[PDB]
């Protein structure tokens, strides 16, 4: 008695969203802590669908093969009054291998940020948004943890750059590194080709004895 | 409140039967 | 834009394995066949793949047939992993590797006594993949990786386990491709093979070349000739075994100089057969009384 | 006809000044920024401006943001002088220089705690202006000059005057341009900078080159290497400090010859890093016992 | 049917010959190139020709470029004889062999330092000539033969005769085909060739296996190894020169046993490279004090 | 390994509305043994401590 | 559960002498899911719990 | 084929704004 | 040495010329729509190069 269980040939694309997720907090810093220009980078958040462990979207991302952010706007919320002042610039670079962390000029890293499309410049006691700029072509990106190359699996990287010394109400410099707010994403995805994605399996083993 | 969304994140697996004769 | 197909191409023969050959859950993967077009050397799709840069399967349904009686029993599950880097080999549980299989869309399980197929799931976008050998990243050159997982111990008709690794079927591909950018792809996807070995003739007259005609080879194909001789006492009598082999058509000199003062076992003959699968070469010995046999190997490219 | 935009570019950071830093009415001009496209070196609009001859802003609205708390107070007036030669710096009255500001059409005054903008008034005709550095007449290359005039003493929350020059915000441009005549503009609008200074290693063997691998630099960019050493007693022991530095990839020889008969501190190494931001060079000393440190400066173009 | 094209290929170089090399009018035939699809091994049309039964040139124009200065002159005529058994190689009149050339349809007459084209004139009916290598009758599988007749002696800048034969140009086929009935078309045309001859290492301690890594080959391509040596005295001191080379991944052995009682030079290795074009194999010597050098050829399919 | 176990830890509770388990053999009609298959609803009733 | 009630017999009516895998089990399911939560044991994380 | 199922396994998070005066 | 030039002339849009003659070579574009990245090279050399001359 011959029996089979062939799944059909269809590819279901599951458009999830819009829902909202939490990315990280952001630590503003003093002028004493800024030595190199690469110290002015506050957050460096990959924006893959599989890059926020704890959110349900990263949990659900490893049950499909590929994704594409259709709408992705990250919405900075402060937690600080109108009595301290520092100027941020927030953008989503679309190349995951462009890294500003190897720039020897402090003015060039902040012209790196304002010249990206979709960037929004703000005093950090004010809530502002930054939209992701989608590609012109139709590219999907692999889910799951990162393989050999980030350019197959990351659609963008959220950056926040600090351009001004952290000043107080009296016009004097803050002497401490100060956490200042949060970052929330407002997203909308596709997901194609459901697959269990074998790195998602929880399993304790010993790899290699070196 | 409570709402019942028909979740559409699954996929089917239809079963077919056969069977070979002796000759 | 160069659309070819639909055709049929034989991938591999699948070898089911015995129960003692299954130790880890990774050992249930019978075949791990990349479904790049440049990955089936000798077939028609791979020969074509080396003459364009890019491709995309429009329809790649892989058709399995049995080669086994209906009196033995085992069960397979078979799928095409669209990601070429998702590797199921590091799964330490035996049931988790086969739940990994049926969860992939387009998968299929079957008894291995019947003919079932697995289609390739298309992408959502329009991406072309590269032909040729896999240089650096597999996500550029592989569209899928075909897997077949054995989920059942291989039983026979007599109620016993098969103790030998058994070839249990064949894999065929029903393919329909696009291509672009005609080119050559510098790495050749062919494999060479020592076709046969046959000894030199023993000439009767010292220093006179008598022509050795050899037969049995394929017509009008080019061959390569390198000498090889095994366990010959050249010092069993007087004289020095000096051979010189030249084709009457091709190019090259096989030289065998068994003088123990200056040894020279070197050279190679490039020659092609006629329309009848024969060729001939001038074999000459300086000392014709030395009847120690010396051979040569016929090198040929098979695919 | 090459229309690009709309985009955003950071002009400068504006530094409000204390009450003691204001002496003449000319000292109230905080920024005097020419709004030629070739006048913001390092930004995106200036990098593009060096690849066309002519331009014209279709919409150049300059967007100021604060970087200051709402508890301190001062007041600005801000305008774009369409004539690049009308200079307000020779006005001897303190109120006349700010009536000069609000009389210009398209001007704006604001508290410096909020974000306000100033648009650029278009001409009545269709005139294009030139890119590149300002050669002879400013009326060919500048469309406007952005001014910001401080009209109020900089107070704090505590009712006191700020005694320090305070950076109080930033200037951004929302620009939309035409261009014409693609070219190169021979003067480069970039600036060089000594990136870092790191010393040569001390080789152990006299006259044998050991390779110094340096890290921490930017990947795949070209650098320039010139020696620099400070307060080293080379005559504290016997021997002559003779160094020779050559890249294994680039071109050039740094030579340090501290023989007081013939002194040669000369040469330069052009070399570029690999994909990992590292490079290496052959450092060799004639007298390895002389452990006086010698450095070199890494020159790089930043923008 | 599959209509492939248009594309380009490479036929040959052409060597124009001097006055002394032309003795008979049959010597004026510079090239006798068959324009079947399956007659240019290594090119793109020949590799595609072995994957279909039949071909037909829709538009197949052969193109010539010169590789010669404008200070030597020799007039060519170039034609594609559609009958493949019409043979101009036995015509006794030097003017009749070129009247036979210029009267062919689509022939072209050019000085050999001028680039020109020659079109193949197709049949009036619809005949599909067979692909693949030649067989019994030469009119079933060839659509034309390309000839280039030297009609005038080669000359110098001053009008005197060139005394040496000169390689002068190259032929390129710009083609367009139909194909039909896919086959794999046996007796493949991939000729093998010695890639390089690299010799073994000379290890220190006898009876020890060591790893010899040979570099600079093609990545992920399968090779073939045959042993060789040249002019070595394997009895220079005590001990019998015994060598054995085995790969760490491939298949086969190499045996160099110069025992004068039983001498064996045989064995072969099929091993493929990594992504870097490198591989490694285990060399062992029974008497490593004897430093007789020994080589091995590397046989590779070139195309 | 299944997607349902992957997706199950992104909600709090579940309830099987329809759950039918479908045995597929992989054996011919030449060997014979009789099974009995059931789904006990109590997860703490264990037959593994029965001496008969 | 799957319980075996009969000796594993062959075509000749004789006892099979080996332990023999025989088939597979597939479920055909239909669920509800309520109250979405990330379910903190689902988080992949390598740590050392307790030194005993 | 390809099909685009509107997956309904998400949930919203609407953002509200406010702000306190000095008195 | 002949296979390296058969590999050259069989590329689409290749051109064969004596070196005292001015000629052109066109780049043949892809069938799909891929945007290669700008900027200096990175890990994989197939992301940021469209062709090699
Ligand atoms: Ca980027
Ligand atoms: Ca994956
Ligand atoms: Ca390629
Ligand atoms: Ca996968
Ligand atoms: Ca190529
Ligand atoms: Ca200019
Ligand atoms: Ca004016
Ligand atoms: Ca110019
Ligand atoms: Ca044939
Ligand atoms: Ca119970
Ligand atoms: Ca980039």
């Amino acid at each position: 008695a011959l029996t089979s269980y062939s799944r059909p040939n269809v590819n279901k694309i599951s458009r999830l969203g819009p829902d909202s997720d939490f990315l990280t907090s952001v630590v503003a810093k003093a002028s004493t802590s800024i030595v190199t220009p690469a110290d002015r980078i506050l957050v460096k958040q990959p924006l893959s669908a599989s890059s926020f462990p704890g959110t349900r979207i990263t949990g659900l991302s490893s049950y499909w093969e590929r994704y594409k952010w259709l709408s992705a706007v990250a919405r900075y919320v402060p937690a600080v009054p109108n009595t301290v002042a520092c100027q941020f610039v927030m953008y989503i670079d679309t190349d995951p291998l462009d890294d500003p962390s190897n720039i020897s000029d402090d003015n060039q890293i902040v012209r790196q940020a304002v010249s990206q499309a979709g960037s929004n410049q703000f005093n950090f006691n004010t809530s502002k948004t930054v939209p992701l700029i989608v590609r012109a072509d139709n590219q999907y990106y692999y889910t799951g943890v990162d393989k050999q190359n980030l350019r197959f699996s990351l659609q963008g990287i959220l950056y926040i750059i600090q351009v001004t010394d952290l000043i107080n109400f009296n016009g004097e410099l803050i002497t401490q590194d100060l956490t200042c707010g949060s970052l929330f994403l407002d997203w909308l995805v596709n997901f194609s080709i459901p697959q269990i994605n074998p790195t998602s399996l929880t399993d304790v083993r010993v790899d290699k004895a070196v | 409140r409570r709402r019942v969304v028909i979740n559409q994140s699954n996929q089917s697996m239809p079963v077919t039967s056969n069977g070979a004769p002796l000759q | 834009i160069s659309r070819l197909g639909p055709d049929s191409d034989f991938l591999t023969s699948v070898v089911a394995k015995a129960s003692t050959s299954i130790v880890t859950p990774a050992d249930r993967i019978l075949v791990k066949q990349p479904l790049s077009a440049s990955s089936f050397p000798g077939t028609r799709i791979t020969g074509l793949s080396s003459y364009w840069e890019r491709y995309k399967w429009l329809s790649a349904v892989a058709r399995y047939v049995p080669a086994v009686p209906n009196t033995v029993a085992c069960q397979f599950v078979m799928y095409i992993d669209t990601d070429p880097l998702d590797d199921p080999s590091n799964i330490s549980d035996d049931n988790q590797i086969v739940r990994q299989a049926v969860s992939q869309a387009g998968s299929n399980q079957f008894n291995f006594n019947t003919s079932k197929t697995v289609p390739l799931i298309v992408r959502a976008d329009n991406q072309y993949y590269y032909t040729g050998v896999d240089k650096q990243n597999l996500r550029f050159s592989l569209q899928g990786i075909l897997y077949i997982i054995q989920v059942t111990d291989l039983i026979n008709f007599n109620g016993e386990l098969i103790t030998q690794d058994l070839t249990c079927g064949s894999l065929f591909l029903d393919w329909l491709v696009n291509f672009s950018i005609p080119q050559i792809n510098p790495t050749s996807l062919t494999d060479v093979r020592v076709d046969k070995a046959v000894n030199f003739i023993k000439p009767e007259v010292s220093g006179v070349a008598e022509i050795q005609t050899v037969t049995g080879l394929s017509p009008s194909t080019s061959y390569l000739l390198t000498p090889a001789f095994l366990e010959q006492n050249f010092q069993s009598e007087a004289g020095i075994y000096i051979l010189s082999a030249t084709p009457v058509e091709g190019e090259g000199t096989i030289s065998i100089n068994m003088d123990p003062t200056v040894t020279t076992v070197s050279g190679f003959i490039k020659v092609k057969t006629d329309t009848f699968g024969t060729f001939d070469l001038s074999v000459v010995l300086t000392t014709a009384s030395k009847k120690q046999t010396t051979g040569f190997n016929i090198i040929a490219a098979t695919s």
